RNA sequence: UGGAGGUAAAGCUACUGAAUGUAUGAUGGCGCCACCUAGGCGUACUGAAUACAAUUAAACUCUGAAUGCCAUUUAUUUUA
RNA sequence: CGGUCGCCUCCUAAAAGGUAACGGAGGCGUACAAAGGUACCUUCAGUACGGUUGGAAAUCGUAUGUAGAGUGUAAUGGUGUAAGGGUGCUUGACUGUGAGACAUACAGGUCGAACAGGUGAGAAAUCAGGUCAUAGUGAUCCGGUGGUCCAGUAUGGAAUGG
RNA sequence: UUUGGUGCCCAUGUCGCUGUGGAAACACCUGGUUCCAUUUCGAACCCAGCAGUUAAGCACAGUGGAGCCGAAUGUAGCUGUUUCAGUGAGAAUAGGAAAGCACCAAGC
RNA sequence: GGGGAUGUAGCUCAACUGAUAGAGCACCUGAUUUGCACUCAGGAGGUUGAGGGUUUGAGACCCUUCAUCUCCACCA
């Protein structure tokens, strides 16, 4: 379960995810990526669900890299409360992705468990995937 | 002091042959030496820094300036404002004699002079030496703080080469372990 | 409200013609400045008064 | 009006007790860059210096 | 930690700060600056950036560095202002303590005509 | 600086089998004051 | 045409936090030495220093617009 | 029902100013006869090395380091020869005023050149009408106190007012 | 033109390294008896003199190491109308860079 | 906003009206019982709330304050 550790304000405003991609943009640590075509906010929960699926179909040599990180908070009023009396607490963290930001890498291992791999990470996620190699 | 003229000459003569110094300037010239017996029992028994005072001025013969800290401790209860340490810096024809003094008179009554260099240069030419306790120093009553300590004797040089140091101690004839 | 507020009057014509403030816990001892009077038209000790 | 001074003063330019900036002159009021890296701000009031 | 004449130029640079920011009547600056040797003098006007008199030891050939050469450095100076046209002045030091020379010029200058 | 009550007046040092009449400013009696051990009575020296 | 600004953007070796991955890895680090207590060293290492390569921010900024705002110049219009 | 009611700082506030919500974070109802005024002198914190008590860290010497230090305070802005530190002399933490501006429904608030009187610092120029700046505050009525070149219900006082 | 002083500037002006220099001047330097000074030290400030001095500082030449500056193209954001025309950043880069502009005194 | 009175060992209190501070309790010691208390006696525990003024003589009388109390008042 990836979490800062600490932030200095607990309720911050949100963070859109329109707009193109600022960093993270191309594969820089593997040589095959995972990128994404449509903004949204996808939490810490689904990280450890791609990241756990990209673990268990790996090998014994394989080696991964997660470039984006759930930073940012966002809150939930509890049920059945009527609007006021200041902002809800915060509930679950979120990561933004933008369209066009590399999500997870892989490298050294054979090609077709890496587009298998990232094939099943993504559909562990809401956004639209694709595969993409790193520039010679 | 004659001993003052002894240096200029010799000094002068030797390090320039030794190391053929194309100025007589470039020979190093020692500048300061700084004498800090500082104790932080001030804080609670101001009187002990009174005498200590008195003590390092017959020391000298330069009024001892009561040093204060930069910042406040609760563990050592220490707090700004407070006076804790004297400082004395001697300078012209007192230092030299205060120095003669010491290397003649009182090192030599050091229960155990056996000396420390090479390990003792800060690096910039500097040197300091850690006296341990006061009674032997001859310009000295035996009634005294009720506590003893040591002293912090520094010294400065022109040069900032430690090894150019190092020479003239040698040829100040500094009573050190081969240094 | 605190009130650390006091009074200065003049020494010659007894006209109290100033408001200052002092700290009575901390400053024990009375003020006893030097300022302009209007009466007087001259600089003259003034005093504190209660 | 500032809070802290963020344009310094010229030539006939004063300051108050709030780091206002007011004029000591007739002219026309001119800003000018200065400081390491163009930073430091300076306002001036160039007198009239109609001179005939 | 510095040399005497970097302390010198620091309390020089304080000075003149001072006096362009308040100089308001545009007085002409004299501004004497004392060396081990020799003491020279000369007046700026800060407004236009020039030097409209100048005295120096060099200039008066004399052994200078003492007391009494000062006085007759400022004669020659205020002599050359009168001659200007110039009497309203702002005496500051090249950052060195108003005395002994510096003194001896400023009270020569005063008593040869100039007001400050 | 001067104008000091402990004043700084030049007396002579004298030393047993090495006489070394040492003279060194200091704030004391100005008399012979004899010292035990000097920098000659010194096994590290010599 | 001149000026004020610090947003969009971008960047985090230019700070404050968050913080990917990695260069080497001081130190702390287990055992072994070594010592009764610290270490050197095989430490299934962690962690500094600095770095590389990559990131995040309404209350981060070494930067950084356009639009808009103020004033002035020219032309035209209205007696508001 | 719970919470709030005045004032100050930041963000939301969309690079002039202004802009709301039971939106997100904090303080204030002061302190200083020096922490004011002036003249002079002076400049970080931390870290590295070297040194009795003394220790990770008290103080000393030297170097490095461009602000992470200080600037009484909640933040913001400013300020490293400054607005920070020290010393000497002082009380301008003055009197009567006040052209011109900011911001404002009003009431109120803010800055201020310059004049006259008499001072403080300084050789002089100059500075001083409280502090680096923004919170530290409450109308009217009523009564009390001091002064006073005004009134004193026929006149002189007094009472009572101004 | 060069040296010394100073104002304007506020790193393409810095930090550092390697060498050269002094005629006059700048500086260290020689002493504290005078004016003046140390929260203690003639260190500094202030005196009165230039014996020694080119280590410093200072001034010149080289040094692209650190720091600083940074083109064009392209791109992100903007204004309109388009789904294309202007506006055009930040980052990165080739690369520049061992300051510059005036006044005064002296031998020139 | 006045009027009066009080302030003394650590505590509770005499106040020793000027011809030079004491008692019970708190605490130390001694005696004191099989033990615990109880009991008895010494010692210690006082800069007289603080400052000023007057006499040869004041904690004590006068002035000024500080804190406390009781009274009154107590229509911004
Ligand atoms: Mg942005
Ligand atoms: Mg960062
Ligand atoms: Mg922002
Ligand atoms: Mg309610
Ligand atoms: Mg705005
Ligand atoms: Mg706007
Ligand atoms: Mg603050
Ligand atoms: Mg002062
Ligand atoms: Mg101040
Ligand atoms: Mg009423
Ligand atoms: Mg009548
Ligand atoms: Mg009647
Ligand atoms: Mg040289
Ligand atoms: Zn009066
Ligand atoms: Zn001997």
């Amino acid at each position: 379960m990836l979490q800062p550790k600490r932030t200095k304000y607990r309720k911050p405003h949100n963070v859109s995810y329109e707009g193109k991609a600022k960093g993270n943009s191309y594969v820089a640590f593997g040589e095959y990526g995972l990128v994404a075509t449509k903004g949204n906010w996808i939490d810490a929960r689904a990280i450890e669900s791609a990241r756990i699926a990209i673990s268990k179909c790996l090998g014994k040599t394989g080696k991964m890299w997660i470039r984006i990180f759930p930073h940012m908070s966002k809150t939930k009023k509890p049920l059945e409360v009527r609007m006021g009396s200041g902002k809800g607490n915060p509930e679950f963290w979120v990561a933004v992705v933008k369209q066009g930001t590399v999500m997870f890498e892989v490298a050294n291992i054979p090609e077709s468990q890496m587009i298998k791999a990232l094939t099943r990470a993504g559909h562990k996620l809401p956004v639209t995937w694709k595969i993409l190699k790193r520039e010679e | 002091n004659n001993l003052k003229a002894h240096y200029q000459k010799t000094i002068a003569k030797e390090l320039q042959k030794s190391f053929a110094f194309s100025s007589i300037m470039q020979v190093p010239r020692l500048e300061k030496i700084v004498i800090n017996m500082g104790v932080g029992d001030a804080i609670r028994d101001s009187k002990f820094l009174e005498s200590a005072l008195n003590e390092l001025h017959l020391i000298s013969g330069q009024k001892p300036v009561a040093t204060k800290a930069k910042n406040a401790i609760s563990t050592y209860k220490l707090r700004a404002g407070q006076l804790i340490g004297c400082k004395v810096t001697l300078r012209g024809e007192r230092m030299w004699a205060f120095l003669e003094k010491l290397i003649y008179v009182a090192l030599p009554r050091v229960r155990d002079f056996r000396g420390l260099s090479l390990k003792s240069f800060d690096g910039r030419g500097n040197y300091t030496i850690g006296i341990k306790e006061q009674i032997i120093f001859p310009e000295i009553v035996y009634d005294d703080i009720k506590r003893i300590r040591g002293f912090d004797v520094t010294l400065v040089t022109s040069t900032n080469k430690d090894s150019e140091a190092l020479a003239l101690l040698r040829a100040l004839n500094l009573p050190l372990v081969k240094g | 409200a605190v009130k650390r507020s006091t009074r200065l009057g003049c020494n010659d014509c007894r006209e109290i013609n100033y408001l200052t403030f002092k700290n009575v816990k901390k400053n024990p001892e009375k003020l006893a400045l030097n300022k302009f009077c209007s009466r007087c038209r001259k600089v003259v000790v003034h005093k504190e008064v209660k | 009006r500032q809070r802290g001074t963020r344009v310094y003063p010229g030539v006939n330019v004063g300051l108050g007790s709030d780091d206002t900036l007011f004029a000591l002159s007739d002219g026309l009021v001119k800003y000018q860059k200065f400081g390491p890296k163009q930073g430091k701000t300076r306002v001036s009031v160039v007198k009239h210096k109609l001179d005939a | 930690m510095k040399t005497r004449t970097e302390q010198r130029r620091l309390r020089h640079k304080r000075i003149v700060k001072k006096i362009r920011a308040t100089n308001h009547d545009n007085r002409v600056v004299l501004m004497v600056i004392k060396s081990l040797n020799h003491i020279s003098v000369q007046a700026w006007d800060f407004s236009q950036n020039i030097v409209l008199a100048s005295s120096s030891s060099l200039a008066l050939k004399l052994k200078n560095g003492n007391k009494d050469n000062a006085k007759l450095v400022g004669q020659d100076i205020a002599d050359k202002l009168v001659k200007l046209k110039l009497t309203n002045v702002v005496f500051d030091t090249g950052g060195s303590k108003y005395h002994g020379r510096i003194a001896a010029l400023a009270e020569a200058a005063r008593e040869r005509g100039l007001n400050f | 600086k001067k104008d000091f009550h402990f004043p700084s007046q030049s007396v002579s040092f004298k030393c047993a089998s090495c006489s070394n009449s040492f003279t060194i400013e200091s704030t004391l009696k100005q008399k012979e004051i004899t010292i035990d051990i000097c920098g000659k009575c010194h096994p590290f020296y010599i």
